[PDB]
Parts: structure tokens; sequence; C-alpha cells
């Protein structure tokens, strides 16, 4: 009764993993990227967080309403993760030739870092709600 | 479109 959820239909943890996963290549391949390609792996990220947002969308009126607001919540935080990732990616295009390269790039790590972990606490979010909803029914 | 997706849609349009 503790065993992990069906993945096999599950396309909020398909795209939450596809999100974890892209935030993995972007860190991987971040210190050998030149600048131009900054807005490559960033726009690659958001277009995977595109497709959570929308997933979770679309399964949000089948969720317990008691569950909706706070995953609402959860979404606007993983845009404002994404902001400040763009952000962070904007400053590395700035300071592409200065002597705040690196500390840029580190910030983009640590913005990516923290998209990631959010994802994983909308997937927890998800999850409960759906073993809330199968008690209702 | 919920205004969750609006408002990421105005990030990746300012990545476009």
């Amino acid at each position: 009764h503790m065993a992990n959820l069906d993945r096999t239909d599950d396309l909020v943890y398909l795209n939450v993993m596809e999100l974890v996963r892209a935030v993995l290549e972007l860190k991987n391949e971040l210190s050998q990227l030149p600048p131009e390609g900054y807005v490559v792996v960033v726009k690659n990220v958001g277009l995977t967080l595109r497709k959570l947002i929308g997933s979770v969308d679309d399964l949000l009126p089948s969720l317990p309403s008691s569950s909706r607001t706070e995953i609402e919540g959860t979404q606007k935080l993983l845009n404002k993760d994404l902001a400040e990732l763009i952000n962070k990616m904007r400053l590395a295009q700035q300071n592409a030739v200065t002597s705040l390269s690196e500390e840029a790039k580190r910030q983009m790590l640590t913005a990516s870092h923290t998209l990631a972990v959010d994802a994983k606490n909308l997937l927890d979010a998800v999850d409960q709600a759906k073993v809330l909803a199968n008690l209702a029914h | 479109k919920t205004s969750a997706a609006a408002q990421l849609d105005e990030l990746m349009a300012h990545l476009t």
C-alpha cells in the first residue's frame, strides 16, 4: 500500500521528470557553453515548464477543490523560479567577457536547481491530490 | 488560459 504510483499514463509525472532532466542538462553543460547558447538551455527548461503547467491545468478540475489553490500556488512559484533563472541568464550574457561571468553562471546553476526542486514539490502535491480524490470517490 | 499559463507565456516571450 506504500508502493510507488503507476506512472504509465501520468502526464504530470512525465513532464516533471522531463523538467528535472532539462535542469540536469543545463547544469552539466553550462561550464563549456558559449555565451550565445545560454538562451538555448534556458528556453528548453522553460519549454518543459510550459508543458508541465499545461498538464497540471488540465488535471486541476478533477482534483479535490481543497487541493487546487495550493497546487496553483506551486505553479506560480515555478513561474517565479523560471523568471529568476532568466534573470541570471541575462546577467551571464551581459557579463560574458567580464570578471563577473563566473559568479553569474554560478547563480544560473543555483536558480535552475531551485526550479527542479520546486517541480518535485509540485509532483508531490499532485500525487497527494490524486490520493485524496480517490478517497472522496 | 489560466493565470499561471499566461504569466509563463509572457516569460517565454522575453526569450523568443
